[PDB]
């Protein structure tokens, strides 16, 4: 887990 | 390490990637803006030529977000196009740095913010993550 608050657009 | 803690952080902050750049790679930062904040920067550089291939700006006076490359020892021209201004005085944010092929993506707090064709060619020369400025740094994670 990268752990993103507010996720990742480019996954 | 990727994922260590870097709450008690002296800026700036200056960190060998275990993997360079290249189509794929991710690198993420995650901090406060300080409140009386004036402006921070994020440079992705080439550790051997000390080449900024990509620097990332935020000015707080101005509500500007500068990007520029620094290659043998000039910088280039300024990019600063922006749909909006995505950091605030006092806030949490998320910034992820992505490498495609021809350019980098950055999104800040989950929505993309801007692209940046690649200046510096060689991508995995690209080593090395430093970070200054008015910020409380949290943590840095790549992969």
């Amino acid at each position: 887990n990268p752990g993103l608050a507010y996720g990742n657009p480019y996954s | 390490s990727s994922g260590e803690n870097l709450y008690f952080q002296h800026m700036p902050f200056a960190a060998r990637l275990n993997t360079p750049m290249g189509p794929g790679r991710t690198v993420v930062v995650k901090g406060e803006v300080n409140a009386n904040a004036k402006s921070f920067n994020v440079d992705l550089l080439a550790g051997k030529s000390k080449d900024i291939a990509l620097h990332l700006n935020p000015r707080l006076n101005i509500k500007a977000f500068v990007r520029n490359s620094f290659l043998q020892e000039s910088w280039g021209e300024e990019e600063r196009n922006i749909t909006s201004f995505p950091f605030s005085p006092g806030m949490y944010f998320e910034m992820i740095i992505y490498c495609d092929v021809r350019e980098f993506k950055v999104a800040v707090n989950g929505v993309h913010s801007l692209e940046y064709k690649h200046r510096f060619k060689e991508l995995s020369s690209i080593d090395t993550l430093e970070i200054n400025g008015d910020i409380h740094l949290l943590e840095v994670r790549s992969w």
